[PDB]
């Protein structure tokens, strides 16, 4: 598709016309932040236990920055699940709640920054655009907050009035659209089971598995938010992912090594 | 059940961005209705991109830039498209909010004056979806985002057409184009061809909470935005699936 | 002399955190009470954190972050509470405005509308005065300095207890608890068991310079709220300490 | 004049009275950033043209701040002219136009960013007294959009209601207020003609003029935007600029070294 | 043809910072006499800077700082000073708004109550013209072209004199001063001594697109901005150039 | 205290409760900025001199920041004391004032970057968290305001509307809830004498005092804000700090060193 036919159709024809849609697809594909790497630390998972999860992780980062680029993104938690309960119960939208739960994630990034100053890691708004940071070996690396800006314009969900993009997505689609080579979720289980391991003694355990794999075991919302199974689909960037244990000492740092620890989900 | 309407007196209106690129023509009696308008409604007007916006798509795929990027810079131009009207309506007390504000506090503007304009994009910035290079959440599809999360009385979107055909009645093939009065959000997200609205709308229209239908009007005859407004069938009619309760 | 009074004519509510906590049971009635009071008063509405700032608290102190850290991490879950708030009063013309706009511009936004919320928590943030490990300038203290600061008409703290008793109602010592029609700030300030407000509140009124009582009444009975901002004695009246001129 | 009499003037007089001026013209002189250089990147003559004329800059630029302090500025281009004929033919005045035009210098700075963050060169407000940036060799260079803050309080012209005062002016006075040591104009020509070479074809070559000699060659507006040559007049740090063709690869990269490429404009 | 009037309902009152140094003595009367115009006009009041900005400008001077710092940091005292008279008039509905509001956003804030207070400093920071040491676009320039940009009815500067001398009535040569009833622009442009507005006013005025004329009256006389604002001959009148269509 | 039983008081008692309250004290103690110092330089002390006494001081800052880490707050003064008494007879309150004081510590803390712009330290807002300039050797020091954030939430003096927590107060709490290590204070006087050296010709210098001990000579609001005494004794981090002077050129560099210029005051 020529630039000349892109541009042609771009200024005569609806955006919506699928041959402008064709053309714009071939265009070149620029990475922003190609050797830097988003990881999630959760917000029940590991924020919420406090000292005992929080402090090996911060020593974990902070040698690991000395040979990895990281952005580090925030969940919410237990403080955001009592907001929603509290305002699902009054009837009010999901725009709403959206706007709500990106508090928790805010103080929970806060938090981490108190800690990791002393390092010379900051919290940062635009991580992927924090260009000083990201360029010098005394820092390498940022915090985020994790909850998408959508805030009152959230899609809804099907049913219920929950955001349905939280902050596996705020995170995930960050990596995605700034070309980053790796997306690590730190969790409080190994990985993927074919049963929920909380709930369930007969579970074993899912080393690999793809999408349409995962969607056709009934595991479509299990370890990870439903919804980003299918912005992996669509993704140009990021087509894997891996989950990992963060209350394990060292998972992190050997997930960015290349080891096999947790789970990967791949696109296809 | 379904959640509470926040503010069920508010009438939205959106107008197309490449309606204000015809430029005075067309801005001047849009202006003049909207003024007659103000004291029969409580109304939020959003603007859209228009053409500038495809020119920055032209410059930022060339440059390879990944839809992240492009969304937030189109979403300017629909903000420049809005000072542009809320400045011709500033003697009558209008002007231009930021999307905080109107997330946050349009029942306040609202009690001040009669009417006031923002930007149609959403803030999904660079968190937009990835697959296609062409951000699918542009301005309609925001609109009716806000419109159904406040539980207003209706969206009313102003083109420069008469609605919705069955082909583009500006493209190679208009000769075959037929026009519709009335359709549902469900059978135009079967169709393959073009349309004058976002695809994204209608997937939130599925999903909607309050608003039963939204009207897509001609902005270019004077009057039409004015009977759309009472419920007057005046345009093509999108049926988005809610039903009453 | 004293300071002259800025906005005479505001009288201030402050909602319990913990009254928020309940949940629709509680905020129903309340917003129901609130809706019939905007025609009577001009009402500055301010929300305290809750139980969420007692889990901060619990992971931050884990942390052994200071108290410098841990007053604004409590100082957003009261915002919360006012975002959900406002929002159930929005189809009343009410909204949530920032610290901001309630320090420089509440005189033009309470002639917009009858009334709007805020945030009860100051902003001391990292400059919160050392010695306790719990910040002491909390969501009480907030509002009675803003209040003063105003020369406003009076402060009504909504809690969700009746008042203030001489040991906690629902505590180990319930059993010895003996309500307190009415009392001075400087005799809490001398007695040593808990309290339902804030100790720092007692030592900005031993220096108030308008505000002569605040009266402490319970949110959960309908009718209380409207009662005290009348003057009728239905909850805990407080004495500053301040004289009439 | 002695300081003693400056304070008394300052204290006893209208800031109007000569003898007050004279007293604070003899004030010492300070310069912020005496050793960056501000550059315009064209808004139509380079980043409107796309991957052709930007991707050789951005290039230039990174090899650049190795030897070079740089504040690189943003053009407007195709979108502010068409901002400027929609409100024009409304009747609305050059101070609404000129919010308008900032909105687009405001777009090309962003799409730089996105293209030099993995270089460690950030897009940023204030960059007069961006520090960190400016003295870290990973980094030494950031970029901004090229329109000044004057917004509805733009003086207007004596005829039209376009802003007389655009990206030349706002690049040239952040160069002049913080006594930078250069500054250069990247352009889609060669530099000064006699005659306009686009419209022209015996047009003759300029290499260097005074501001002077180009209102009596009447060519007061044709490179830059002639309300800059009575700025340069008035200037105290910055008393002459060089105009250079971006188009032509290594010019940027020449004119940063000394070689007498394009067109010099002395104030005298 | 000009460009059309934004706001032509509009008075705009610029205030001398040396009027608000001399402390209540004229505060008060002058916030006495505001409050008697709130029903009459819609108005905006701009405040000047005053000595403080002298004394940076002594201080900057002397630390070699360019015009281009001088400039923002003498405009925070006229800031201050739209703080102070604000505030004094904050139990009549009025508050202080800050450049992006008055710029975007004038329309709905004067229908949300009759008036607003700002700077009158402009926008123009580091981006000031060089040439003198002093910053030339001072609080007299950015209200006039604020007023002109609007297109507002008209323009009255309120100062500590009577009006224009051909000398500085408290200046070494007062003997001679002869107070000028009416004056143009172009004649002010081309005399050597001191004024008492911007020799920048003259320049911008030479330009103006609407205002005819602005009139320079004594604040420290009750009543004659009252005159002023109804078109009476109580000071200097300076006519700008502009002529009726 | 057990974490089980804090945690048990932290849900079931209001905090008030004098058992939660000895639970929280006994909790972990984290230091944000160990490796700090927070300097004030005094508003009519010094800034209000000009070139005099303000070129000396950037000099040593300078030369200082290559072995100590600094934040260094700006006082207010004069212009801050003209607002004072225009506000106050008006009647004012002091958290209006108290407003009106932070813009001439912010006018300060402006004009001293625009001198440290180009050595790389820059004025930021959120000293104790600014990560990036304080762990490079480029930079290690940034310039704050001094006012603290109350505004129109100052709790007032027990007479008069002078807000009575102002620079020394903004300065030193920064210090304490970061956990620096060192707190100086930069006047125009030696140090702290028996009676008052400006209006008082037979006092007597005091090298070192406690705050019990300055209360009883009478010496409670003397060289500092008497507000900052009682702070101090209160204060987890910082028991005690140190007022220099700013004129004598190397006294700065020479506190830093631990000599004992000045005068110290222990808070116990
Ligand atoms: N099926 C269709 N029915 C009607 N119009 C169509 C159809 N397909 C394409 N079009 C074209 O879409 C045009 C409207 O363009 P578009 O919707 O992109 O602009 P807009 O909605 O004003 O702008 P924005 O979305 O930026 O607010 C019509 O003028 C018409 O030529
Ligand atoms: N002397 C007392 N009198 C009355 N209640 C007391 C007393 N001592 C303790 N309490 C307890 O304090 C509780 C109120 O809790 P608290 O004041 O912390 O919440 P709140 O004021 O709603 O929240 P916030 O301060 O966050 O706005 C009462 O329910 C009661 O159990
Ligand atoms: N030709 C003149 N006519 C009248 N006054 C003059 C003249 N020349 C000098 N002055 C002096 O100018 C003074 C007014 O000062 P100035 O205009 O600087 O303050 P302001 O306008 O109140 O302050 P700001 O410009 O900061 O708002 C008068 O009091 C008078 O002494
Ligand atoms: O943007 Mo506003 O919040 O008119 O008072
Ligand atoms: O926050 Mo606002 O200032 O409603 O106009
Ligand atoms: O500053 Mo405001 O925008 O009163 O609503
Ligand atoms: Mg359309
Ligand atoms: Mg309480
Ligand atoms: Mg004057």
């Amino acid at each position: 598709n020529s630039t000349a036919e892109l541009e042609e159709l771009l200024m005569q024809r609806s955006l919506t016309d699928p041959q402008l849609q064709a053309a714009a697809a071939a265009a070149a594909d620029f990475r922003i932040l190609p050797d830097a790497t988003v990881i999630k630390i959760g917000g029940q998972s590991v924020i919420d236990r406090g000292r005992a999860a929080v402090y090996p992780l911060v020593d974990e980062i902070v040698a690991a920055r000395k040979n990895h680029k990281l952005l580090i993104g925030t969940g919410a938690g237990t403080r955001a699940r009592h907001l929603y309960s509290i305002a699902a119960g009054l009837g009010l939208p999901a725009g709403v709640l959206a706007q709500l739960g990106s508090s928790v994630a805010d103080q929970n990034a806060a938090m981490l920054g108190q800690l990791l100053a002393k390092h010379g890691i900051p919290v940062v708004g635009g991580a992927g655009l924090s260009a000083v940071p990201l360029s010098l070996a005394e820092v390498n690396a940022v915090v985020f907050s994790g909850m998408p800006p959508y805030k009152l314009w959230m899609r809804p969900a099907a049913e219920g009035v929950i955001p349905p993009y939280r902050t596996d997505a705020g995170c995930f689609l960050l990596a995605e659209q700034f070309g980053c080579k790796q997306m690590i979720f730190v969790k409080d289980e190994d990985g993927l089971y074919t049963a929920n391991p909380k709930t369930s003694k007969d579970a074993t355990f899912i080393p690999r598995i793809s999408v349409d794999e995962m969607k056709a075991k009934g595991l479509h919302d299990s370890i990870l938010e439903f919804p980003v199974l299918d912005l992996l689909q669509s993704a140009q960037h990021v087509r894997e992912v891996q989950v990992v244990n963060g209350l394990v000492p060292g998972n992190l740092t050997r997930a960015l090594a290349g080891e096999h620890v947790g789970t990967i989900i791949t696109a296809s | 059940k379904r959640p509470i309407r926040l503010l069920p007196w508010l009438q939205v209106v959106k107008i197309g961005g490449r309606v204000m690129d015809r430029g005075a023509d067309a801005i001047l009696p849009l202006v003049e209705e909207l003024r007659k308008l103000l004291p029969e409604h409580r109304l939020l007007i959003l603007t859209g991109a228009g053409v500038r916006a495809r020119h920055v798509f032209s410059v930022g795929l060339d440059l390879g830039l990944p839809v992240g990027s492009l969304a937030p810079l189109a979403a300017s131009e629909a903000g420049q498209n809005g000072h542009i009207l809320a400045a011709m309506l500033a003697s009558e007390g209008v002007s231009y909010v930021e999307h905080p504000t109107v997330a946050d506090q349009l029942a306040i503007h609202l009690s001040a004056t009669r009417a006031v304009v923002g930007s149609a994009f959403p803030p999904y910035h660079h968190h937009e979806f990835p697959g296609s290079r062409i951000p699918p959440h542009r301005a309609d599809t925001g609109a009716f985002l806000l419109a159904d999360a406040f539980g207003a009385a209706g969206l009313t979107i102003v083109e420069n057409v008469d609605g919705i055909y069955t082909a583009d009645p500006n493209g190679p093939d208009r000769g075959q184009a037929r026009f519709l009065p009335e359709t549902s959000a469900t059978d135009l997200a079967k169709s393959e061809g073009p349309l004058p609205v976002d695809r994204a709308l209608l997937d939130v229209m599925a999903t909607a909470r309050h608003i039963e239908r939204v009207q897509v009007v001609n902005g270019l005859v004077p009057g039409r935005l004015t009977a759309a407004l009472r419920g007057e069938h005046v345009g093509t009619l999108i049926r988005t699936g809610v039903r009453p309760a």
